[PDB]
């Protein structure tokens, strides 16, 4: 039921700068007024990140995603090393109920969508290993961040109310973990998942490096402010 | 005091003999109310098992299997496990877990075995002689065995070559012993491999039905999904005690605290890497941990030549636990004396105890 | 045929260093008590050569 559309949807594929987003909670211990340094993987700080306004990209160490979303247009993710059933592929759907999570060897077609009146990007399912069921993830900005580390597959997520026209904000906010998953797969690649309609969506991806930061816990545990050390002079 | 200054006789003075602390009373361990347990009724008390060389496989993972309840369970007749011994079970795990399922006669229950050769062992299902997990057999005569002659149950008899281990052989190929090629119809040197069964109700001991799964554990890399539940026990409060709370194992009084957790931490330290608050994983609420008290010890003595009498104190120890009574007890800003009279008084200061304060002899 | 020679199979637990026990009991392998009964999960601790 999937085949390839007429025209080339081709996202320009734009640049825009990261500014101070994309820093998240370690680890689950509380401090409570503190400084704290810390070495990990993080978006280093006022870097270029591409803005598309659907191809394959890298997974690299970690992936960074942002959407100024609309309406809920995007979908889910589609991960997997070489996108067929000879290899492992993961599937991650937020229809208008749930959340389904599914480790399988799909055969998807060229231009997946998941197309309204379920699930039909997938010519066969074979040898499905793990599922999950969950709760929904969702003028709105919404944050991800995809690490694959020792076989545990970590998601981390915020949402935010925006009224900034097209860019990021010049703004600070932590992200919560959300989910955790003791899968071993070794992704390389990944996907975006349209709900497209037989009749454009813009969204940002930036890659994470190795670096320390130091962070800054109020009296309650949440982190108010971050410092990136391998900086300018006054950073460091 | 003699044993420390190594010697018989001792002037006036204050002297550090040893130290004191309060050892712990009992233990405690937390773990949630656990739950997800693996779907073993499914496989056990199943309608009906499948032909011996169409044995039926289930995958078992990410749940909690409870062993205890088959260790004790006494309906099953055979049950010999050769990779552990099954009372360790319920502890040390694998990542996955494969259950074969199929019905065998009384007297092939031998067969399936680590290490064995037969009819079935060799020609429906083969188990390598390096096969870690354990054979659960039991008698289903009242069920399985048919009055009619149960003729559904068939097994395989006649193949070329033996089974590979963790194969699965359901053709029905016409096994040509001969020479003599056969076009799909049984002659001479062709004969069908499956045989059906004949259980009947009275039959004898050794021909009845019997059903058997085997339970055969691995553990590949990716992190281990099923074994037994986590026991936990009640929780004390205001007593030095040891404690497991969720794999974070110390020693200390737990009292209540008004710290907020957001809602995703577990536990929280202040500073220099020393844990101070938890969450237990059943009640979820924050509680407070104090490392319970010690301090050195001290003897005031005013010299062997004038008396053999000494006081005793305590150093940043709260008067509540010294045991024991000996004499009046009076507790000072540098910790709890015994053995002296507090007066009313003021003279000059003879043996320094600390806070403004010390002793001399008169008594002391 | 040489089967003067025994060998220990099972015990409670394990022996201590420079420990010779001669005592020989039936062993309970199973969660059932043997109560002094050879049989199902009952097997003597002593295999001969
Ligand atoms: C969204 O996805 C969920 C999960 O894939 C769907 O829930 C399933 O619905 C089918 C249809 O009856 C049931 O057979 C399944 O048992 C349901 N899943 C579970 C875990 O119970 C849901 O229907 C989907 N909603 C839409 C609008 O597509
Ligand atoms: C289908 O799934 C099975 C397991 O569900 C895969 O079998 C595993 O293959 C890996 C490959 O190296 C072995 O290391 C494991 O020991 C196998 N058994 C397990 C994990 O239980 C099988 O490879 C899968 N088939 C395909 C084509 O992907
Ligand atoms: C940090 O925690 C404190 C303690 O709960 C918060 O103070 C309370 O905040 C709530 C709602 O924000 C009020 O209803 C209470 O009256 C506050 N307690 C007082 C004033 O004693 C505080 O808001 C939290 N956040 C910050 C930034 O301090
Ligand atoms: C198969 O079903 C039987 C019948 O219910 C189970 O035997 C009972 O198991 C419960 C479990 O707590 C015990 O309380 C009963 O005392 C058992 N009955 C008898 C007569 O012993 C058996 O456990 C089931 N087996 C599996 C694998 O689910
Ligand atoms: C773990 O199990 C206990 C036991 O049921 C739960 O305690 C119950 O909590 C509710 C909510 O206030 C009370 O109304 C019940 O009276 C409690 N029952 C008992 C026996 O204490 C507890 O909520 C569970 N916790 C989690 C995180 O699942
Ligand atoms: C030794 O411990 C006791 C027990 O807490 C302390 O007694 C407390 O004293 C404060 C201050 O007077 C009171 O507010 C509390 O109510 C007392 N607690 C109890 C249970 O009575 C005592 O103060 C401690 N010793 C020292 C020197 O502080
Ligand atoms: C965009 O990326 C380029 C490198 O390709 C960099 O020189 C430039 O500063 C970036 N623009 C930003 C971060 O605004
Ligand atoms: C992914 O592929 C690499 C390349 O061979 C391999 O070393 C690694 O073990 C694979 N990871 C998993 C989870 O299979
Ligand atoms: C006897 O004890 C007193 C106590 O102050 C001391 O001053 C004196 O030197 C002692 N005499 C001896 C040990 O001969
Ligand atoms: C004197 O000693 C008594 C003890 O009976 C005490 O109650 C009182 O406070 C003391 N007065 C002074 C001034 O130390």
């Amino acid at each position: 039921q999937c085949v390839n559309l007429r025209t080339r949807t081709q996202l320009p594929p734009a640049y825009t700068n990261s500014f101070t987003r994309g820093v998240y909670y370690p680890d689950k211990v509380f401090r409570s007024s503190v400084l704290h340094s810390t070495q990990d993987l993080f978006l280093p700080f006022f870097s270029n990140v591409t803005w598309f306004h659907n191809p394959v990209l890298p997974f690299n160490d970690g992936v960074y995603f942002a959407s100024t979303e609309k309406s809920n247009i995007i979908r889910g993710w589609i991960f997997g090393t070489t996108l067929d059933s000879k290899t492992q592929s993961l599937l991650i759907v937020n229809n208008a109920t749930n959340v389904v999570i599914k480790v399988c060897e799909f055969q998807f077609c060229n231009d997946p969508f998941l197309d309204v009146y379920e699930s039909g990007v997938y010519s066969s399912a074979n040898n499905c290993t793990f599922e999950y069921v969950s709760q929904p993830f969702l003028k709105n900005l919404r944050e991800f961040v995809f690490k694959n580390i020792d076989g545990y597959f970590k998601i981390y997520s915020k949402h935010t109310p925006i009224n900034l026209v097209r860019d990021l904000p010049q703004g600070f906010s932590a992200l919560e973990p959300l989910v955790d998953l003791p899968i071993g797969i070794n992704i390389t690649r990944f996907q975006t998942l349209l709900a497209l309609h037989r009749s454009a969506a813009a969204y940002y991806v930036g890659y994470l490096q190795p670096r320390t930061f130091l962070l800054k816990y109020n009296e309650n545990g949440t982190i108010t402010d971050a410092v990136d050390c391998a900086l300018d002079p006054l950073s460091e | 005091t003699k044993c420390t200054l190594k010697s018989f006789t001792v002037e006036k003075g204050i002297y550090q003999t040893s130290n004191f602390r309060v050892q712990p009373t009992e233990s405690i361990v937390r773990f949630p109310n656990i739950t997800n347990l693996c779907p073993f009724g499914e496989v056990f008390n199943a309608t009906r098992f499948a032909s011996v060389y169409a044995w039926n496989r289930k995958r078992i993972s990410n749940c909690v299997a409870d062993y205890s309840v088959l260790y004790n369970s006494a309906s099953f007749s055979t049950f010999k496990c050769y990779g552990v011994s099954p009372t360790k079970l319920n502890d040390l795990c694998f990542t996955n877990v494969y259950a074969d399922s199929f019905v065998i006669r009384g007297d092939e229950v031998r067969q399936i075995a680590p290490g064995q050769t037969g009819k079935i062992a060799d020609y429906n299902y083969k188990l390598p002689d390096d096969f870690t997990g354990c054979v659960i057999a039991w008698n289903s005569n009242n069920l399985d065995s048919k009055v009619g002659g149960n003729y559904n149950y068939r097994y395989r008899l006649f193949r070329k070559s033996n089974l590979k281990p963790f194969e699965r052989d359901i053709s029905t190929e016409i096994y040509q012993a001969g020479s003599k090629p056969c076009n799909g119809v049984e002659g001479f040197n062709c004969y069908f491999p499956l045989q059906s069964y004949g259980f009947q109700p009275t039959n004898g001991v050794g021909y009845q039905p019997y059903r058997v799964v085997v339970l055969s554990f691995e553990l590949l890399h990716a992190p281990a999904t099923v074994c037994g539940p986590k026991k936990s026990t009640n929780l004390v409060k205001n007593k030095c005690v040891n404690f497991n709370f969720n794999g974070l194992t110390g020693t200390g009084v737990l009292t209540e605290s008004n710290k907020k957790f957001l809602p995703f931490q577990q536990f929280g330290r202040d500073i220099a890497d020393t844990t101070d608050a938890v969450r237990d994983p059943q009640t979820l609420e924050i509680l407070d941990i104090t490392p319970c008290s010690f301090g050195g010890v001290s003897v005031i003595t005013p010299g062997t030549n004038t008396s053999n009498q000494v006081a005793v104190l305590y150093q940043g120890v709260n008067c509540t636990e010294v045991p024991s009574t000996g004499s009046n007890v009076f507790q000072t800003r540098a910790g709890c004396l015994i053995g002296a009279e507090h007066v009313n008084n003021s003279y000059e200061c003879d043996i320094p105890i600390g806070a403004g304060i010390c002793a001399s002899y008169q008594s002391i």
